[PDB]
RNA sequence: AGGUUAAAACUCAAAUGAAUUGACGGGGGCCCGCACAAGCGGUGGAGCAUGUGGUUUAAUUCGAUGCAACGCGAAGAACCUUACCUGGUCUUGACAUCCACGGAAGUUUUCAGAGAUGAGAAUGUGCGAACCGUGAGACAGGUGCUGCAUGGCUGUCGUCAGCUCGUGUUGUGAAAUGUUGGGUUAAGUCCCGCAACGAGCGCAACCCUUAUCCUUUGUUGCCAGCGGUCCGGCCGGGAACUCAAAGGAGACUGCCAGUGAUAAACUGGAGGAAGGUGGGGAUGACGUCAAGUCAUCAUGGCCCUUACGACCAGGGCUACACACGUGCUACAAUGGCGCAUACAAAGAGAAGCGACCUCGCGAGAGCAAGCGGACCUCAUAAAGUGCGUCGUAGUCCGGAUUGGAGUCUGCAACUCGACUCCAUGAAGUCGGAAUCGCUAGUAAUCGUGGAUCAGAAUGCCACGGUGAAUACGUUCCCGGGCCUU
């Protein structure tokens, strides 16, 4: 906004684990305000992921995030003449928001049976730098690489 | 743009209703239609009696009409003769026993309905519209109004292109809800068509 | 359609017109405006001329017209296609 | 509304009362489950003989002050236009501008 | 190359200078708004609903018709409505007044006719003046024309922060000042300065509602402690509580700290249900668009008068090569289907809402309580949750279309109703260019009610349940405010 009068909203931690980080991921996955339906999907995928690895539900989730979080992105910048895609540092919070959004978007595009299984296969490949989401993080880093010359606009 | 009706917006705040009975849905529509025919008759019969406001009540199987006026002797007549002639027509119309009360409008120069009717009668007599509005505004300001506004619209002076003109003195704060604002309108039927008159009179915040 | 517990509807003025002509040899066309009348199993034969809004069109009542209303055989709108 | 159109509703209101009881018992027969099959037939044929304007479904609520056949409100018996004019003049008891 | 000297015919009623107020700029500066950006969900594609253009028609009645017409007037066209068409009919007349004369008014039936109506035929004749019929002529009647003659009412810029006046002063004058400037604010908000000093209309406040608490009152509403109990606030009771609705309390940048021009104010903290306009509504300045409406009504003028008035039946407003707008339902597994099982708010009802019970596969029917309602009825909330199944298929997705058979409202559902049952099982597998809404209890999604109304919502108006994402910023797009050029 013009006036910059936008503070922050508190988010409740998830029931099973008490992680606000995970509770946002349920929110990104939720549609039509059906939160319980999204809570179940996340919990099921998290257990399939917990037994597909040796780590707890959280530590396997963080390892998935660490491979999808972008560090630098490009934003347009119209100045006296034309517009350059300037590479900008992604702030720590937006790193998590982008990582979660790409995971949920990639999993929705798969072709497995349930959404709980699709989310599980994406969270697993994200631990091995495979599949989409991880690739989306690669395409963003490439664009920000080819525009490093414009890192002062 | 368009303005809210100054009377309606204050009806529960500082202004009273003009009809004060109670009814269920079964007769609400029939009470409204009989109040309409009563006022339609009283207004036509008492055209020269300076009738400002006709208040109608309905205590119980009976109707009580209160006629606010500045010429009550004209309303009443000799030894209450004329006021009796209406007490029969009203009962005929309402279909219940009728009772008429005559209230006193003192200072008719401070009543919006009477001021609007004064200007309108003058316009039908081919008085200069400018002179009528100034007189009305000066009178009310002299009698102690805190403000007044008069507006006249139509083919003023028989002009081909209609227009609106208005004067104002003192304060007329239409956005203040607790402001005592007496507002009423009137219409003149000249040889060139209808001319509309609106009158606001401010009497102090409550 | 009309409830069964009420029986098919027939305009009373038409019911008299078919009675006065089934018993006789009146083969003159019956001119009616009663498109709402159900066709009964008693005038299979003669021609009722039904109104369509601007004239009476003759329908030759056969058996298979029983149960239909008269108006089903007198179209009201005139159409021939656009630019056809 | 036109004067003729106003007079059409006063006629339809009168005829709906003059034939009120005569219409109700005929439909009592037709709706009667355990009547016969020929008096039902006669009652059906007899109902069509009464003038059409005697059925209450032929009436159209009109603004009692103008005759407008649209925007009617039953609680006041007036069109939406006349309801507003009377409401702002304080001529409808208890009625004020709402806000919640 | 051209320079220099230098006409006329003809033609126009101006051409021109400086300055003033606006508006505008692909001029400058400073600000604002779901205006971008950051996001989430849609439209444009499909089927269907609905409005409009067009075409068609005897008629497809009239109006609205960039934003600001197109689920608009219409909060509900089978007849009615109805204003249109076809045909059948009337002429002081369907609706008023006046006069003459006839008759109480009314009820009860017969024929002709689609009906209007016509001709009758019975019964009453009560209590002038009711109320009918007829006869004259003043007149009535018109949804006929002009919204570019009008009143009233409305849209719109825009809920934008503006718009002005008196006196004074400046200028030959149009005009200027005030109203600009330095800060500040959501605000022409406030402070300070100042040839201005004051005032008005706007802003804010006063109003409704929502969030906390108190007091009073305690049934049809309530159940903490009691006492019984068929475990049902069911009964005795209880006035605590939830709640109902009256009256009060509460928020003021008041308090504290810093900042600031010893100012206005701002940034943060405390207390508090609530913190800086708490949330939402109502409230629309001077004016603008000869904006909309002569078809709500009113009205100047014009026009028609055995007709442009009035009555009737049937038809039409529902047409259909097509084009657009607004919606609804989908394309599925965050789902479909089956079973079980929770938790709302708001409202309506007497020619009305209609329980129970029985009958029907069902829409409904018969019988029949209760309720003009904190009591009775509408009236099971649905999403949700548990268990099963389906296993990615044009399918157990989707439900268009069509056949057959019914119900209900209504004189009457052919044109042209809604709903039910059985069968049928279309397009559609996420939508080109393009385009819309939304900043929080919002969007999205899920049901519920109401007005209109005999019947007839996917529209409109209202109500709760669940319940997000994102906003770094103001360069760009759109609209706007202030100063300057
Ligand atoms: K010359
Ligand atoms: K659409
Ligand atoms: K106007
Ligand atoms: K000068
Ligand atoms: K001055
Ligand atoms: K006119
Ligand atoms: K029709
Ligand atoms: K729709
Ligand atoms: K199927
Ligand atoms: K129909
Ligand atoms: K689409
Ligand atoms: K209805
Ligand atoms: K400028
Ligand atoms: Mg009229
Ligand atoms: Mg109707
Ligand atoms: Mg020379
Ligand atoms: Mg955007
Ligand atoms: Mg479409
Ligand atoms: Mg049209
Ligand atoms: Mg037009
Ligand atoms: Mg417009
Ligand atoms: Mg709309
Ligand atoms: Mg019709
Ligand atoms: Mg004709
Ligand atoms: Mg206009
Ligand atoms: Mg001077
Ligand atoms: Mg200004
Ligand atoms: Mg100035
Ligand atoms: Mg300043
Ligand atoms: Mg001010
Ligand atoms: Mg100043
Ligand atoms: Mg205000
Ligand atoms: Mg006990
Ligand atoms: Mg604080
Ligand atoms: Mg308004
Ligand atoms: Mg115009
Ligand atoms: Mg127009
Ligand atoms: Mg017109
Ligand atoms: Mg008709
Ligand atoms: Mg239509
Ligand atoms: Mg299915
Ligand atoms: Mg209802
Ligand atoms: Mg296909
Ligand atoms: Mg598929
Ligand atoms: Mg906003
Ligand atoms: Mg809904
Ligand atoms: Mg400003």
């Amino acid at each position: 906004p013009r006036r910059r009068v936008i503070g922050q909203r508190k988010i409740l931690p998830d029931p099973k684990f008490g992680s606000e980080l995970l509770a946002k991921f349920v929110n990104i996955l939720m549609v039509d305000g059906k939160k319980s339906t999204a809570e179940s999907i996340v919990y099921s995928a998290l257990e399939t992921l917990a037994q597909r690895s040796g780590k707890s539900e959280l530590e396997a989730f963080e390892v998935a995030l660490e491979n999808v979080r972008p560090t630098v992105e490009v934003k347009s910048r119209r100045v006296g003449g034309s517009t350059y895609q300037v590479p900008v540092e992604v702030r720590p919070v937006r790193r998590n928001a982008l990582a979660m959004r790409w995971i949920v978007e990639a999993a929705r595009k798969r072709g497995d049976k349930s959404m709980a299984l699709r989310l599980a296969n994406e969270l697993s490949d994200a631990a091995e730098n495979k599949g989409t989401a991880v690739k989306k993080r690669e395409d963003v880093h490439r664009m920000a690489e080819a525009n490093k010359a414009f890192a002062h606009y | 743009g368009q303005k809210v009706h100054p009377n309606g917006i204050r009806l529960g705040i500082v202004k009273p209703w003009n009809s004060t009975w109670f009814a269920n849905t079964k007769e609400f529509a029939d009470n409204l239609d009989s109040d309409f025919k009563v006022r339609q008759y009283l207004t036509k019969e008492l055209a020269k009696a300076s009738v400002s406001r006709i208040v109608i009540e309905r205590p119980a199987k009976s109707i009580r009409v209160t006629i606010h006026t500045a010429r009550p002797g004209i309303v009443i007549g000799k030894k209450g003769e004329d006021v009796e002639k209406l007490r029969k027509v009203v009962a005929d119309i309402a279909g219940v026993p009728a009772q008429i009360n005559i209230a006193e409008v003192r200072k008719p120069e401070l009543d919006a309905k009477l001021v609007a009717d004064s200007i309108t009668s003058q316009l039908e007599r081919r008085v200069m519209f400018r002179r009528a509005m100034k007189r009305a505004v000066q009178n009310a300001m002299r009698l102690g109004a805190k403000g007044i506004k008069v507006e006249v619209s139509g083919r003023l002076g028989g002009a081909e292109i209609a227009r609106t003109e208005w004067y104002r003195e003192g304060r007329v704060p239409l956005h203040t809800l607790r402001a005592d604002i007496d507002y009423n309108t009137s219409e003149a039927h000249t040889t060139y068509g209808v001319i509309g008159v609106k009158v606001w009179i401010f009497k102090g915040e409550i | 359609p009309r409830s069964l517990k009420k029986g098919p509807f027939i305009d009373l003025h038409l019911l008299k017109k078919v009675e006065k002509a089934v018993e006789s040899g009146d083969k003159k066309p019956l001119r009616t405006w009663s498109r709402r009348s159900t066709i009964f199993p008693n005038m299979i034969g003669l021609t009722i001329a039904v109104h369509n809004g601007r004239q009476h069109v003759p329908v030759f009542v056969t058996d298979e017209m029983v149960g239909h209303k008269l108006g089903e055989f007198a179209p009201t709108r005139t159409y021939r296609g656009h630019a056809a | 509304a036109k004067q003729s159109m106003k007079a059409r509703e006063v006629k339809r209101v009168a005829l709906a009362d003059k034939y009120f009881a005569k219409r109700a018992e005929l439909k009592a027969i037709i709706s009667d489950v355990n009547a016969s099959d020929e008096d039902r037939w006669n009652a059906v044929l007899k109902l069509q003989t009464l003038p059409r304007d005697s059925s209450p479904s032929r009436q159209r609520n009109r603004c009692r002050q103008t005759g407008r056949p649209h925007g009617f409100l039953r609680k006041f018996g007036l069109s939406r236009i006349k309801v507003r004019e009377a409401a702002m003049r304080g001529e409808i008891p208890g009625l004020k501008k709402a806000s919640w």
